[PDB]
């Protein structure tokens, strides 16, 4: 576990532009691969291409 | 009938493998599956982050460690569940290393595992 | 003073404070009726142990050590702190503006009770570690608290039965 | 073989032109094995640093239970792999620490839930609280709410951990955790260890539980029994030497 | 545009389909083989010091 | 939901000039439908039968064998 | 509530599932039918069956209800012309939103091109 | 054309053919370490290196090292190992008050080859360059069938026609490395005088943690810089 958490994290930090190692990579890598959320330490929306598909579908539909 | 197309073009591409028939709903489903593997993997992208080609494989990478662990690979190809080669080798050696088993005449085809491992006493 | 009547008389520390704000924050960011039967038709016709373990310790209660009780029961996260709490929960950031007060005494009663439950369950942890090595509560026991607060009944993952599969989920809302 | 011209007709010639463009592909030459094969067969000397990683003992060599500062040592190497030429932040390797406690209980909770029953009751202070208890049968269920009673009423008292004497004696019948459990464990789901197949085969591929100690223990086949089952109840050559070099070698093994 | 030979080559580019990966696929193997070949490799660099002395080398006969 | 029994139709909606959409052809229907509606025939039950295909290398001419009407020979 | 009182009151307490579903789903994972497993056994994994769709069920119907800007939520293709009348209609998005505190993915793709 | 080795292959039969020729390896053992013949340093026996010692309890080949002995030209004999073995087995510390005036049995054995040993030799092979590589991927199994034609040329293949013939093969062609017992189940005053040991030893950097494998690398590095910088300076 712990020679994996790490491995993941420190890959993450050094994506986003970052020299040091926080407690917000392990976090994301904990809460999203394992389920995991220890406390006290601290959206997306279709566009307008999409919207016109499905208007293009409905009035066929009709 | 309508029918769209990367439909045509999977059941082609099925036909061109060998297969004589198949089922009207196979093409939709792989249509479906198609849609979910890529919603999931760019959703997992996002969070990385503009999305970059570095983040595209590092979610790739991360989805790699408890799925897809098959295919047809070969040499040193990560099939039939991604075991290392030379541990294998290693628990074969560990298994092989042991007298077989010692029958007589009179126990061929009729001797039976110990107690704990036999379906007795179940109904 | 929330903790005080929820059995915790001791002083805690400046963490579990600390880290018990930090769990009721995230609960409130993260947070007839419209399917009752008659919803089923388009016509509608107007119509016509901790009880106990509190009563015992009351009785054991002193008339000052009552007094004290009393006043402190009264305790709230909302209660003539609108602008604080709205800021504190960062109502524009997550809604629109001003949301109505009724969802104000709502939360205002949703979070005394989210303090009382990890008080409680705290205080056992902390009882049942002290027995086992023969002082108020400490950060680990609530951590332990929240664990056991955050599982699911086994209703939601009977469909990953036979499978290897990882049971990913939102926040549980306790 | 004239419908497979109308269904190739049927596509449009964009698709066509797409599919005729695959045979430009450069064939599978695989040479990105090579360095899976490697991985088989002024300035900062961040390869001493990293090299490191290699000097401390694992848990199970040592039979210790990671804490903050096995993971502090850990930590480094992996950020000077990573490029994170900083460090890390120091209040980390409490949150790993804390994080690989929280994820070992999870674990070993999900496979105790599936093969043990009547746990201790919420009578007070003991038992699974607001968390995912065991089950119970009619017998343990009846006795414990009549002993709850009785202590409520003062005529029973509970032992130095507060257990009721029918819990007390529920406790003491059950044993350490085997290998069968986590075999009938592992049928039931992934228990949290889908990521970690290597261990999850290392249980599945072992001998069974109880087989190597009992090597010669057999049943029979009888059809008249009511299962079918019958129970019955050169100087120093090695060949003049090898004991010898043997006992010397033992001796170096320790 | 001659509709068998159009047929002829788009069932030869589809017969010979062979998709490349982006990462490959991952092998798994226990950690404490990892280690113990690691040091194993530390050791024996640091003896044969990168290659420069053969300390196999046998002078003799026996 | 990719085992129903129902045929499988396609609609198609247009984005503009030879821009066309494809739809799943779905329609709402009464729960009265559904529930009265016959149930399938069942099929008979597993058997199986023995005839002879071959004599001393020669198929005879009988109801269960392939008729020569409608390759087996070399003839190089 | 003893296990064999309600075994016996299994009288009482028959789902509406016929016999013949019962026998093939249990011949599919692997358990003889009634005439050699206890008929009282197979009405119990049945009644369990049904209180599990029936939770389902009174679920989405939530969803659908509360449910009465304001577009649809992606990956939830499906339906034509909408029903008619003020009547509720069991649509793809209620199953979805439903069935998704239980562990399932039922998303599509709305269109094809 | 090659000679195939026996089915059972044993000491004697290796050491009677192949006499006179020089040994593969020669090791000295120690009370507590050992080292090779032409080595310079040593090998302690709690070391990674333990693990040689381990095959030399086993007659088996040493395949994790087999590169190191590529590298060095070790000679194989029908595929094993002959190794030679000597044994040498068989005041007031620190204290300012010490004055000063400047104030074996020898063991010849067979190591025998296994599967894992073919299998490292044509993975390195196929890593080794000499085309580009020594050996394609893509003939790895050719090649090791004709491998295999060249190590068991006669095979046993008269059938049996009852299960007592069956039970009489199988007792005729037992192989000794094969013939083991199955393994074991895993299993699980002075303190005065340590604890005032202990307390004098407080504050202490590097004595407290012990309550040792020189490698010499910082020499070995110094002298490489050295020769590498008398070379530079020949070329001017």
């Amino acid at each position: 576990f712990v020679d994996n958490v790490l491995h993941q994290a420190c890959r993450n930090a050094k994506e986003r532009g970052s020299k040091v190692l926080e407690i917000r990579d392990i976090q994301l890598v904990l809460e999203r691969v394992y389920n995991i959320r220890i406390p006290g330490y601290a959206k997306v929306q279709p566009n307008s291409n999409w919207i016109k598909k499905m208007s293009a579908v409905q009035a066929a539909k009709v | 009938s309508p029918r769209p197309r990367d439909a045509r073009t999977l059941e082609l591409l099925l036909t061109a493998q060998g297969v004589t028939s198949f089922e009207p709903r196979v093409s939709q489903l792989l249509l479906d599956f198609a849609y979910r593997h890529t919603a999931a993997v760019l959703s997992d992208a996002l969070h990385l982050s503009s999305i970059t080609a570095n983040a595209v494989a590092l979610a790739i990478s991360s989805r790699l460690g408890y799925q897809f662990r098959g295919g047809g690979g070969g040499y040193y190809g990560g099939g039939g569940g991604g075991a290392s080669k030379d541990w294998m080798l290693e628990l074969a050696r560990e298994r092989n290393k042991v007298a077989l088993p010692r029958v007589l005449p009179s126990e061929w085809g009729v001797r039976l595992p110990g107690e704990r491992f036999v379906l007795s006493g179940v109904s | 003073q929330m903790m005080y009547v929820s059995g915790e008389t001791g002083e805690p520390s400046l963490e579990t404070t600390g880290i018990i704000e930090d769990i009721v924050r995230q609960q409130v960011i993260e947070i007839g009726l419209p399917w009752e039967p008659a919803s089923f038709y388009s016509v509608e016709v107007p119509e016509r142990q901790r009880l106990r373990k509190a009563d015992e310790r009351t009785k054991a209660m002193t008339k000052e050590e009552y007094v004290t009780w009393s006043e402190f029961r009264q305790a709230s996260f909302t209660y003539r702190k609108g602008k604080r709490f709205r800021e504190w929960a960062g109502f524009g950031l997550v809604t629109d503006s001003k949301p109505s007060d009724d969802i104000i005494d709502i939360l205002g009663f949703l979070t005394f009770e989210m303090v009382q439950t990890l008080t409680e369950e705290a205080l056992k942890i902390k009882e049942q570690e002290d027995l086992h090595r023969e002082t108020p509560v400490e950060p680990r026991h609530i951590q332990e608290a929240f664990r056991r607060l955050q599982q699911r009944p086994k209703k939601a993952r009977a469909m990953l039965n036979g499978t290897k599969l990882q049971q990913r989920t939102q926040l549980k809302l306790f | 073989e004239r419908r497979l011209k109308g269904e190739v007709m049927q596509l449009p010639a964009r698709d066509r032109r797409r599919i005729k463009e695959l045979a430009h592909n450069d064939f599978d030459p695989y040479d990105a094995l090579a360095n899976v094969l490697m991985e088989h067969a002024l300035k900062m000397n961040f390869d001493l640093e990293i090299r490191k990683r290699y000097a401390q003992p694992l848990a199970v060599e040592s039979g210790e239970f990671p804490d903050t500062s096995n993971i502090e040592s850990r930590m480094l190497p992996f950020c000077y792999e990573a490029g994170l030429s900083s460090g890390h932040a120091p209040d980390a390797a409490q949150f790993m620490s804390i994080a690989t406690e929280t994820f070992i209980k999870e674990v070993m909770s999900a496979i105790f839930s599936r093969t043990r029953s009547n746990g201790p009751g919420d009578s007070g202070s003991a038992g699974f609280g607001l968390g995912s208890g065991w089950i119970q049968t009619h017998r343990y269920r009846k006795q414990l709410a009549k002993e709850e009673e009785a202590f409520q009423r003062g005529e029973i008292s509970r032992d130095k951990m507060g257990l009721l004497p029918v819990e007390a004696k529920a406790a003491s019948e059950r044993g350490p955790l085997g290998m069968a459990d986590v075999r009938l464990a592992l049928e039931m789901g992934d228990c949290g260890l889908a990521g970690f197949p290597v261990i999850v085969k290392s249980v599945i591929y072992g001998w069974r539980e109880g087989e190597l100690e009992n090597w010669e223990d057999y049943t029979y086949v009888d059809p008249s029994r009511p299962d079918g089952i019958a129970i019955p109840s050169w100087e120093g050559a090695e060949p003049e030497t090898s004991d010898l070099l043997n006992a010397v070698l033992d001796s170096c093994l320790a | 545009v001659d509709s068998d030979e159009e047929t002829a080559a788009v069932m030869s580019a589809l017969a010979n389909w062979n998709p490349q990966p982006v990462v490959p696929q991952p092998v798994f193997a226990p950690l404490k083989r990892q280690y113990q070949l690691a040091r194993l490799h530390e050791q024996l660099q640091a003896a044969t010091n990168g290659g420069r002395t053969n300390i196999f080398k046998v002078v003799g006969f026996g | 939901g990719y085992e129903s029994t129902r045929p499988l139709r396609y609609g198609e909606a247009s984005l503009g000039p030879g821009q066309p959409l494809f739809y799943i052809d779905d329609e709402e229907v009464d729960f009265e439908k559904v529930i009265n509606a016959p149930l399938p025939k069942v099929p008979r039950d597993m058997t199986f039968t023995a005839h002879w295909l071959a004599v001393e290398g020669v198929q005879p001419s009988i109801p269960q064998n392939p008729t020569t009407a409608e390759d087996l020979l070399p003839k190089g | 509530a003893s296990l064999r009182e309600f075994l016996n009151k299994m009288d009482d307490y028959a789902p509406i599932i016929p016999d013949a579903v019962t026998n093939y789903y249990m011949t599919r994972a692997g358990l003889p039918p009634p005439p050699q497993t206890d008929i009282r056994l197979a009405r119990l994994l049945a009644l369990a069956t049904q209180k599990f769709i029936a939770d389902i069920a009174a679920d989405a119907y939530q969803y659908s209800r509360i449910r009465a800007l304001g577009i649809q939520r992606p990956g939830y293709g499906g339906g034509g012309q909408g029903g008619s009348q003020n009547r509720t209609v069991l649509t793809m998005e209620d199953l979805g939103m439903a069935v998704s505190e239980f562990g399932v993915n039922v998303k599509r793709s709305e269109f094809y091109r | 054309t090659f000679d195939a080795p026996p089915y059972v292959i044993t000491p004697e039969y290796i050491l009677k053919k192949f006499a006179g020729h020089p040994p593969s390896l020669i090791v000295h053992l120690y009370q507590n370490h050992f080292r090779f013949d032409q080595q310079e340093g040593m090998f302690q026996y709690k070391s990674p290196m333990r693990i040689f010692i381990e095959h030399l309890r086993n007659r088996t080949v040493p395949h994790e090292i087999m590169e190191y002995l590529i590298q060095g030209g070790v000679p194989f004999y029908e595929g094993c190992l002959i190794v030679q073995v000597f044994d040498h087995r068989t005041t007031v510390p620190f204290s300012i008050h010490n004055h000063n005036p400047y104030i074996p049995t020898v063991y010849t054995v067979v190591l025998m080859p296994t599967a894992q040993a073919l299998h490292t030799d044509l993975l390195l092979k196929t890593v080794t360059p000499r085309d580009h590589m020594e050996l394609d991927p893509k003939n790895i199994y050719e090649v090791e069938a004709k491998i295999l034609l060249a190590t068991y040329p006669k095979l046993d293949l008269e059938p049996t026609k009852n299960a007592e013939e069956t039970i009489a093969k199988l007792e005729k062609l037992a192989h000794p490395e094969h013939s083991h017992k199955p393994p074991e189940p895993k299993v699980r005053d002075e303190a005065l005088a340590a604890e005032q040991e202990r307390y004098m030893l407080t504050l202490d950097e590097r004595l407290s943690s012990k309550l040792w494998e020189p490698r010499f690398e910082r020499f070995k590095l110094i002298e490489n810089i050295k020769q590498e910088h008398a070379e530079k300076k020949e070329q001017e």
